[PDB]
Order: structure tokens, then C-alpha cells, then sequence
């Protein structure tokens, strides 16, 4: 595929954090800090 | 109708079940009803004529 633009968001968060970065999910990072609206496409990437 | 879906009442789509397949939920119920929309307009257009 061909993008008009690409915006990379890097981050560091717990083990277990890690499901809060979803489309209409609620959590402490998703009220406070990082929250994805529910019509988000783009890939997620997460390593240890 | 519950039509497949898991509830007959939109907000509780909305409450009990998050977006990405309470959409897929709202789809199924909004099509039954335009199905039972679609028929009862059409046995009134034989009716009528």
C-alpha cells in the first residue's frame, strides 16, 4: 500500500499495560496518558 | 427480534459490549429490521394493487 503521511508514536509501558493501547479501551495510560480513537488503522508494536 | 445478536436494545450493546463488534452487533440488528421493513412494505404494494 501507498500512505499519504506516517506518524510513529513511541512509548514505554508496563507487561501488563500493553492491552490498554486498543480502539475503545478504557485504563489508567488510556485515561491519562495515550488513548487510540476507535476508528484507528495502523499497526501496533510492542517488544520486551 | 434478537435476530442473532446477543441483545434486542442498542444501549446495551453499548454498555455491555465494546465498539469494534458491538458494531457488528448494531449491523446485524439494523438489517433484520430493514428486512421486516422491506416486507411489509412489499406485501402492501400487492396489497394496494
Amino acid at each position: 500500500l501507498c500512505f499519504t503521511n506516517v506518524y510513529a508514536d513511541s512509548f514505554v509501558i508496563r507487561g501488563d499495560e500493553v492491552r490498554q493501547i486498543a480502539p475503545g479501551q478504557t485504563g489508567n495510560i488510556a485515561d491519562y496518558n495515550y488513548k487510540l480513537p476507535d476508528d484507528f488503522t495502523g499497526c501496533v508494536i510492542a517488544w520486551n | 427480534s434478537k435476530f442473532g445478536a446477543i441483545s434486542s436494545v442498542l444501549n446495551d450493546i453499548f454498555s455491555r459490549l465494546d465498539p469494534p463488534e458491538a458494531e457488528v452487533q448494531i449491523d446485524r440488528l439494523i438489517t433484520g429490521r430493514l428486512q421486516s421493513l422491506q416486507t411489509y412494505v412489499t406485501q402492501q404494494l400487492i396489497r394496494a394493487a
